[PDB]
């Protein structure tokens, strides 16, 4: 068997439209396993100022009683079915999804419909729940790196409802009371903006039939403008700590170009390095290789994320304090090295952990109905992998480095900082080092 | 044919004289990243017993006086113990090149 | 699907199984039985020196050429070690099986060990422990093994504080000589074919400890960090038998990880227990860990520096009063269904099908289908789990505790 063997024998996502707009879609496999889940394109981008929080205030009370099954009846029905059960809200996408038994589809197809559109909102659970998530925010605060992503979003895009956080500002958590929180539900989750994957060992037919029971009744019948992405500097500093953690994006393309595919090869080029790694000196990453080569950083990791038309094309390191110049300095000059002279092997290489990297990720179960919602989501049709290797081989070091000098080359960056960054340069010479005179 | 070869390579050796300062032929190799690589590869013993007999001959040639006849290191009875390390090192070194051209 | 696993014992000792699918990544694992448990009390951490050096230099392929040809070809080569087991496991896209193949016969059987690559692996060993033990259950766990055997099974996972550095390539040639023999492996495939591998292990390989006692005793750890953490372990059963199954059907029956996320566990009992008694942020979850020729069952909690010794013992008493006779048999049959997913959710993905196929290949000696196993698990009848619990009983403690210990029970406390 070969990649036409490999990449022909797959299957086909089968997908159909119910008459409210109500996109479904199934994959079927040979394992006795199935992951049913409803992904809705609704997050904190479509919130405005005074309902910050509201989305994730949702997935919190999602599970804490329904009209027909009351508060501990879901959660009970559930764990003596014997599913596990998970729901995440980014700042577009939110989805909940339940890893269940092949044989319980029905049931798990209406407990879902249940937590859809019939959540009830009781003032014991609205106290409750603030609560709960005023203690996750304080928990939250530790954590460095999603504090530091929250930074470099909200100094990426200024003013826009992109820059919100998931969660929300504080007092924007303690003071919605509960018809805010209708309002939000029943404004949107209505006709097209949701998807009702599965993934495994299902069958297409009983999917469908299933969607055709429950969710009628659902009756659904105005947003995404584009956005600014500012490029700027926020340092916090705090002296106090022992790692400083550094963010910094530039703008990328967005979902809908192959520019996008050029830059994930160049991400796979410079890509991730952790302090545990096995092999040290002589890794691929000339990066890597210099920073085990003179020990300046704990971890990086140089990767791509996109939104509806807009996208970052960042790059985030733990360093320390006495390093972070040099290891910016390192950065940056692997950066125009792929830029202006990235020759064709390490281009090869790129595409070998492209490969790599997508192929292992797409396997299991939970990772491939995540595509699907994803993928029916932002797309509008799952792509079938045999596309994305012809999109690889639609790829050398020439669209590479013509893509790689109209996004990296000479912008203006979005850093963020947290922790002890007085030896982080300022704003000027990371734009100094960021074209070339050839230095 | 054979031993005149070898004549040559003795007489070279007296000739050298390194072996009047109680050195043998790898105490005075010239360093690069290689070398310093390939030194930094030695074991314990032989390590201790190379400072050792450097720094005896930076103080023979500090009062710029040879060893007594008797204690000259001769030909074919030293150690040419650096040569598998340092051909390690040039193997790795030419495999690096190698591979990225 | 006209390919199922495929299963062949060669008579030089060891087992090549396959598994021929159409999924584009091929997958090789060898499963080694030389984990923590075959080394003595004068080569400690030569398990981690030895899990932490896959990329040195071999007999026929040095160090840089190991790196770059395996990046190039873009493969994973990750290092998993149990207690029992170390498991070499590279994985690649199908067309590039042959020289990953070539490269683990080459880290397995042409060790070399040389000097200076073994003191900046020494250094690697002290940086890896520090980001393995900054969660504090890796330190509970450890302790808790070291405080419930005498014997091979009080090994670390990890190099202890004193030995990094003083483990040399004297003791790695020993024991890659005394562990690493052709009865001990498992060469299992994932998307290659049967005969391929049967070439592979019959060309290139042609190479050719004690059991542990139950000890009892308890390990406190005076660390101040606002969160009591607690094991209480007793010893239950070995694998393989139906008694080890009655003991996973009663952690499941106790109470095992959140199934529903930000949820409320209504369905596990000893949650509910705590939660009658102890009004506060807490955490208690079952504990079955198994092994060879034993196993350990317990539970595990974690709370706040004032009212663990509530915690601790509104548990045991609720584990003592299933243990004599108080259950409902719809309890049971939701903890079967319970441990039906997960045995069947386990193994969905890559390497979670990997480490069950290569494990039940190599300790049992056979394979069993994963079928017969759901049968046997339906099989497990309700007198034995009383009678696990009672075991539990009736057996012998051991603690293991962390953080702050002001109000604690020992042992008679309990």
């Amino acid at each position: 068997a070969t990649y036409a063997q490999a990449l022909q024998s797959v299957p086909e996502t089968q997908v159909s439209q119910l008459d409210n707009g109500l996109r479904v879609a199934s994959e079927q496999s040979s394992q006795p396993t199935c992951t049913v889940g409803v992904w809705i394109d609704a997050g904190s981008r479509y919130e405005t100022e005074k309902n910050n929080g509201a989305g994730y205030f949702v997935e919190h009370l999602a599970f804490k009683g329904t009209k027909n099954r009351p508060g501990n009846a879901l959660e009970k029905e559930v764990e003596s079915m014997g599913a596990h059960l998970n729901a995440y809200s980014t700042r577009e996408h939110t989805a909940y999804y339940i890893k269940a038994l092949s044989k319980d589809l029905p049931k798990a197809v209406e407990l879902l419909a249940d937590i859809v559109q019939n959540c009830s909102l009781e003032d014991s659970q609205i106290e409750k729940e603030r609560d709960v998530i005023l203690q996750e925010l304080q928990e939250n605060d530790t954590s460095m790196r999603d504090v530091v992503f929250n930074y470099l979003h909200a100094t990426a895009f200024q003013g826009t409802p992109l820059a919100q956080s998931v969660e929300g500002p504080s007092e924007n958590v303690r003071k919605l009371s509960r018809a805010d929180l209708t309002e939000y539900l029943s404004r949107h989750y209505k006709a097209p903006r949701m998807v009702l994957a599965a993934a495994g060992g299902l069958e297409h037919r009983q999917l469908l039939d299933l969607a055709q029971k429950h969710f009628s009744g659902l009756s659904g019948t105005p947003t995404l403008t584009p956005c600014r992405f500012t490029g700027s500097e926020i340092r916090h500093r705090e002296d106090g700590l022992p790692l400083a953690h550094v963010a910094i994006a530039v703008e990328g393309p967005g979902w809908a170009n192959p520019d996008n595919v050029a830059l994930q090869v160049a991400n796979a080029i410079i890509g991730h390095y952790d302090c545990t790694y096995g092999g040290g000196m002589h890794l691929s990453s000339p990066l890597a290789s210099v920073a085990v080569t003179n020990k300046l950083c704990q971890s990086f990791q140089t990767f791509n994320i996109c939104y509806a038309d807009t996208g970052l094309l960042g790059a985030h390191f733990v360093c320390d304090h006495m390093s972070i110049d040099d290891m910016m300095f390192v950065l940056q000059g692997q950066w125009m090295r792929l830029c202006t002279s990235a020759t064709e092997s390490e281009v090869v290489r790129g595409k070998n952990l492209l490969r790599n990297a997508l192929v292992s990720h797409l396997d299991g179960t939970t990772p491939v109905c995540e595509d699907i919602g994803r993928s029916l989501l932002t797309y509008g049709r799952r792509i079938p992998l045999a596309e994305w290797e012809s999109r690889i081989a639609e790829v050398d070091a020439r669209v590479v480095r013509e893509v790689c000098s109209k996004y990296f080359y000479d912008q203006c960056p979005a850093v963020a900082g947290f922790g002890p960054i007085e030896q982080l340069p300022d704003y000027n010479r990371i734009r100094s080092g960021m074209f070339w005179l050839r230095f | 044919s054979s031993k005149w070869l070898e004549g040559i390579r003795k007489w070279y050796y007296n000739a050298a004289g390194f072996n009047k300062l109680g050195l043998m032929r790898d105490d005075t190799i010239h360093e690069n990243d290689d070398v310093k690589e390939a030194i930094r590869r030695l074991p314990e013993n032989l390590y201790n017993d190379r400072v050792f007999r450097i720094k005896r001959a930076l103080d023979l040639s500090m009062r710029q006086q040879i060893l007594p006849k008797e204690q000259w290191t001769k030909y074919e009875e030293d150690k040419f113990y650096l040569e598998p390390y340092l051909k390690e090192v040039i193997r790795e070194r030419k495999e690096r090149e190698e591979w990225t051209k | 699907h006209p390919q199922d696993l495929e299963f062949t014992r060669l008579p030089n000792g060891l087992v090549i199984a396959s598994l021929e699918n159409y999924a584009p990544a091929s997958r090789i694992g060898l499963f080694i039985k030389a984990g923590s448990r075959y080394e003595n009390f004068n080569n400690l951490g030569t398990s981690h020196l030895l899990r932490l050096a896959s990329s040195l230099t071999t007999k026929g392929a040095s160090s840089f050429k190991i790196t770059r040809g395996i990046e190039a070809v873009g493969g994973k080569l990750s290092v998993t070690s149990t207690r029992e087991n170390m498991a070499y496991t590279v994985e690649c896209l199908r067309d590039d099986v042959d020289i990953l193949m070539e490269f683990l016969l080459n880290v397995t059987t042409a060790p070399e060990f040389r000097r200076w690559e073994v003191a900046a692996l020494q250094s690697q060993l002290r940086i890896d422990k520090a980001v393995a033990f900054q969660n504090p259950q890796a330190h509970v766990i450890e302790n808790l093994h070291a405080a419930a055997y005498r014997n091979a099974l009080a090994n670390s996972l990890y190099c202890p504080d004193y030995r990094i550095g003083k483990v040399t390539p004297d003791e790695l040639h020993d024991y890659v000589q005394n562990h690493f023999t052709s009865a001990r492996m498992a060469l299992i495939g994932l998307g290659v074919s049967h005969p391929v591998l049967k070439q592979v292990a019959e060309q290139f390989l042609n190479i050719r400890g004690a059991k542990a006692k139950y000890r009892g005793g308890e390990i406190r750890e005076q660390n101040g960090d606002s969160l009591v953490h607690a094991a209480l372990v007793a010893e239950s059963a070995a694998i393989g038998s139906a008694e080890a199954n009655a003991f996973s059907v009663l952690q499941h029956v106790l109470g095992a990880g959140p199934h529903v996320k930000r949820g409320s566990n209504a369905t596990s009992s000893l949650y509910q227990a705590v939660a009658k008694g102890v009004h506060q942020p807490f955490d208690v979850s079952a504990f079955n860990a198994s092994y060879s020729d034993s196993g350990l069952f317990g539970f595990y909690t974690i709370s706040q520096a004032a009212s663990a010794g509530d915690v601790i013992k509104a548990a045991y008493n609720q584990v003592k009063t299933i243990a004599q006779g108080n259950l409902s048999n719809p309890d049971v049959q939701a903890a079967k269904n319970k441990l039906k997913a997960g045995y069947l959710m386990s193994v969905e993905s890559s390497e979670g099908f990997l480490d069950e196929v290569g494990c039940q290949a190599l300790a049992a000696g056979s394979y069993t289908p994963p079928s017969t196993v759901l049968q046997q698990i339906d099989a497990v009848a309700d007198a034995d789990v009383i009678n696990a619990a009672k075991k539990f009983v009736s057996g012998r403690k051991s603690m293991a505790a962390s953080g702050n210990l002001g109000h604690t029970p020992f042992i008679d406390e309990l």
